[PDB]
RNA sequence: GUGAAAUGCGCAGAUACCGGGAGGAACGCCGAUGGCGAAGGCAGCCACCUGGUCCACCCGUGACGCUGAGGCGCGAAAGCGUGGGGAGCAAACCGGAUUAGAUACCCGGGUAGUCCACGCCCUAAACGAUGCGCGCUAGGUCUCUGGGUCUCCUGGGGGCCGAAGCUA
């Protein structure tokens, strides 16, 4: 148990999900748009992402987290909003840094991408 | 690269009168070296092609004054491809 | 190269040669050679024991120096590069500063004329050996020792080489040329450099001669057989396997692992071969 | 807010001169335009050639995070 | 024979018996392959943009030179075989370009 | 993961997160209505080798020029040969979907190939759909790169708009 640590926002387009790390990094706990309720697509909504930070934060409440520095990957929906959730939730939230994993041009992408 | 006396050595060796410089047989004597330094450098590096146009282009430029020369003054022709070994 | 022919017999047609460009001496060093008794394949019960080999040229062992620690600070020239007739890989003639004289296998690189040296204060330069320790990791590197003092035993063949991968602790890491991970100790010495001939897989026998010439005689298809002869042998006409496919011994020979399970080296190999 | 501005005198070819050179980088690293360094077009590509010379040597960076 | 600029990124923990010791290799070296030291500005710890060889500080050096052209980059390679030389990095030396 | 799904992965511990390692491919920002090349084409950084090209000086040669049937060379991608290499992507092919059906478009897999070396192939909306050189016939503005006496003028490129004029 610890009283300050991390957060993490993986924002995608189909999903949001969030874990909530120890200080040194690994894991307290995690949740996600469809662990708070949601199967297809409404996972990728922000209101979606909203619970999802939410029971995030509550989760680790439990394990005395109070404390938490904020780290938000992707160019997702529910990004923002999942940031919110995480200030309103009774959790200090110590700062806020974006980033997002990006290519100086790597690997080929999907066709999707092109 | 070519060294900037090198360049006057051969200017100076094959000059008409010590003024000159692009004469016939400057000209010829000069691109001379800007050939054969290259034909090596292509010798190893093959895959150059590019360099190889500019070779393509440098040894046309020197049959170009050859051919001139010859028709002006046979003798000074047949000395100038003597003295760089050419007519092979 | 590699060297072909022009097809004046039907043989001559595919068949290539070495190019034999890197070699210059021609006679073996006289003092370093000793007959190798021929087998046939057959062991001291006088049972061949390993099929279809016998009948191939003469060879004279060429005593190959697969230590070199031995000789520890003492430098050598490179006298000469040589064919061997017992191994795909050429050979290279070391004339010490002390006047011994020793045969190595011919790193790819080697130009005769130069030196080398052995030690572990031994510059990272092609033919030289050193403790594995004492390797620049990333550093292709052959003839290697798999315990110390115990002789060259990795990466022998012509093209062969392995790479250090990094060190833990008493052991260093490398890729075996057959891509398998595997600890070596830092004590055991390696050659800096690849194998030399590496060209020799591009050989096209061409003709069932030369694969005589060689030691090899022909090898005949448990299909081709008896049933008292192999497992795959008889039917009326062809057959097909008809079960699994076996060894004439009976055991099956596509796929089957065949590596003792409990072998104590496996603490030491921590990626097996790949393709 | 034009860099080229703020600075007076500095070489564009001088790699290690990191203080001058981390002012054209945006707050996550990325090279900056010539709309916020005020460089001509032949500047502009002198530092740029010389601000990736720096990365490699250690004394600038590729990326960094991006804070609010 | 030209004027080149060798920087040289070397290990942080060096004692400065060890880092000296580097030092003397690579002096000899550059001997060696025959570079003639004009300049020659030895920096130090310099903390990095990022973690080379996982370790944010760097002890610099930097040498102008007028060597041979065709050696010079053998030289570079003999420069980088150490454990302990973290970077190297040669240029060819040129004038100053200024702004303002 | 999609329009929404399903196939697929996941309690045999996946996703998300932290650290170490391996490997291959492409180089973000700079980056542009930009630059280079005869074309095809060329983009992290370093050095070596090397071509084209512009300017200024107006020093030399003295019509040595232009073009160019054949020849010769180069020639994107895909494809072939020999041998490497193979992370991502991905014809073929498997499966899920969409649909009346769906040998497609969408989704999850996936082998050549994509990458290196050497050798072939010799194609294209290989396009400016505009062959090369030279002379002559308003300007206006933008721009890249030289030179000046540096307001501005003078060369060489890349655009736009327009005199005259051509044009169906
Ligand atoms: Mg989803
Ligand atoms: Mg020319
Ligand atoms: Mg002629
Ligand atoms: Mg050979
Ligand atoms: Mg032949
Ligand atoms: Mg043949
Ligand atoms: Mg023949
Ligand atoms: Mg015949
Ligand atoms: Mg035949
Ligand atoms: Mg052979
Ligand atoms: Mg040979
Ligand atoms: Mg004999
Ligand atoms: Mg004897
Ligand atoms: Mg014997
Ligand atoms: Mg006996
Ligand atoms: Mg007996
Ligand atoms: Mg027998
Ligand atoms: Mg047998
Ligand atoms: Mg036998
Ligand atoms: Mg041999
Ligand atoms: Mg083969
Ligand atoms: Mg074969
Ligand atoms: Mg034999
Ligand atoms: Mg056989
Ligand atoms: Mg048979
Ligand atoms: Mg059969
Ligand atoms: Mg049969
Ligand atoms: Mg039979
Ligand atoms: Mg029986
Ligand atoms: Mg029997
Ligand atoms: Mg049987
Ligand atoms: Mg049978
Ligand atoms: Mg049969
Ligand atoms: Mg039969
Ligand atoms: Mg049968
Ligand atoms: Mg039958
Ligand atoms: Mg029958
Ligand atoms: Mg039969
Ligand atoms: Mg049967
Ligand atoms: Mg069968
Ligand atoms: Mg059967
Ligand atoms: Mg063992
Ligand atoms: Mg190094
Ligand atoms: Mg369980
Ligand atoms: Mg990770
Ligand atoms: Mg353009
Ligand atoms: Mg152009
Ligand atoms: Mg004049
Ligand atoms: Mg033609
Ligand atoms: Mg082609
Ligand atoms: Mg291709
Ligand atoms: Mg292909
Ligand atoms: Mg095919
Ligand atoms: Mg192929
Ligand atoms: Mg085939
Ligand atoms: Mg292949
Ligand atoms: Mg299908
Ligand atoms: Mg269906
Ligand atoms: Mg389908
Ligand atoms: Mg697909
Ligand atoms: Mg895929
Ligand atoms: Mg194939
Ligand atoms: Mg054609
Ligand atoms: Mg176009
Ligand atoms: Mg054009
Ligand atoms: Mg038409
Ligand atoms: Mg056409
Ligand atoms: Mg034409
Ligand atoms: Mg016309
Ligand atoms: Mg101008
Ligand atoms: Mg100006
Ligand atoms: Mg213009
Ligand atoms: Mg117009
Ligand atoms: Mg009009
Ligand atoms: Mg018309």
């Amino acid at each position: 148990q610890v009283a300050s640590g991390r957060a993490y926002i993986h924002a995608s387009y189909n999903n949001t999900i969030v874990t909530i790390t120890d200080p040194d990094g690994n894991p307290i706990t995690w949740s996600s748009g469809g662990v708070i309720g949601y199967k297809g697509s409404r996972k990728g909504t922000p209101y979606a992402a909203q619970l999802a930070a939410l029971d995030a934060a509550k989760k680790a409440m439990a394990y005395g987290m109070q404390s938490v520095d904020v780290i938000v990957r992707g160019t997702g929906a529910g990004r923002e909003q999942a940031i919110r959730a995480l200030q309103a939730s009774g959790l200090q939230v110590k700062s806020i840094v974006d980033d997002t994993p990006v290519p100086h041009n790597g690997c080929r992408p999907k066709k999707k991408f092109r | 690269p070519i060294t900037k006396e090198e360049k006057q050595k051969v200017i100076q060796e094959f000059a008409r009168f010590p003024g000159d410089t692009g004469s016939t047989e400057v000209q010829v004597a000069l691109l001379t070296l800007r050939i054969n330094r290259l034909s090596e450098h292509l010798k190893v590096h093959k895959k150059d092609h590019h360099s190889h146009r500019g070779l393509l282009m440098m040894v046309g430029q020197r049959r170009r004054l050859l051919r001139y020369l010859q028709r002006e003054d046979p003798e000074r022709y047949r000395a100038l491809i003597e003295k760089l070994g050419i007519r092979g | 190269a590699v060297k072909k022919f022009k097809p004046y017999t039907p043989s001559r047609r595919f068949m290539t040669v070495a190019d034999f460009s890197e070699i210059t001496k021609t006679e073996p060093e006289k003092s370093l050679v000793k007959p190798l008794k021929k087998t046939g394949g057959r062991n001291n019960q006088g049972r061949i024991t390993v099929r279809f080999r016998g009948g191939g040229h003469k060879r004279l062992y060429r005593i190959i120096d697969f230590k070199r620690w031995d000789k520890v600070g003492i430098p050598a020239k490179v006298a000469a590069i040589e064919y061997d007739p017992n191994r795909s890989a050429r050979i290279a003639l070391l004339h010490y500063v002390d006047g011994e004289k020793r045969y190595i296998i011919a790193p790819d690189g080697l130009q005769v004329g130069q030196q080398v040296v052995a030690g572990p204060d031994a510059p990272i330069q092609v033919g030289n050996a050193l403790p594995l320790r004492f390797i620049p990791v990333g550093t292709v590197v052959h003839a290697v020792e798999l315990e110390p003092k115990k002789g060259a035993k990795l990466a022998r063949a012509a093209g062969t080489s392995a790479q250090i991968q990094g060190r833990e602790g008493d052991y260093v890491i490398l890729r075996l040329p057959s891509g398998e991970l595997r600890k070596v100790h830092g004590e055991c010495y390696a050659t800096v450099g690849a194998v030399g001939n590496a060209d020799h897989k591009n050989i096209v026998l061409g003709k069932a001669g030369r694969s005589r010439w060689l030691g090899r005689r022909p090898h005949v298809r448990g299909a081709a057989m008896n049933p008292v002869d192999h497992p795959h042998g008889g039917g009326e006409g062809r057959a097909p396997r008809g079960r699994p496919p076996a060894s004439p011994w009976g055991w099956q020979t596509k796929g089957l692992k065949t590596r003792k399970r409990r072998k104590p080296s496996s603490r030491f190999i921590i990626a097996r071969r790949k393709k | 807010a034009k860099v080229k501005a703020t600075l007076g005198e500095f070489d564009l070819r001088d790699y290690r001169n990191v203080e001058v050179l981390k002012r054209f980088l945006s707050e996550t690293g990325k090279i900056l335009p010539r709309r916020r360094t005020g460089l001509s077009a032949k500047e502009q590509r002198i530092l740029a050639k010389t601000i990736k010379r720096a990365r490699i040597l250690g004394l600038l960076p590729f990326t960094e995070k991006l804070v609010r | 024979m030209r004027r080149y600029e060798v920087n040289i990124v070397l290990n942080p923990n060096l004692d400065q018996s060890q880092l000296a010791l580097e030092k003397e290799i690579i002096q000899r070296a550059l001997e060696n392959y025959g570079a003639r030291v004009e300049k020659v500005e030895e920096l130090g710890l310099r903390r990095l943009a990022y973690p080379i060889a996982k370790d944010p500080q760097g002890y610099f050096l930097w040498y102008q030179v007028e060597m041979p052209e065709d050696r010079v980059n053998d030289l570079a390679r003999e420069l980088r075989i150490r454990d302990n030389v973290r970077r190297v990095m040669v240029v060819k030396s040129q004038e100053p370009f200024l702004a303002n």
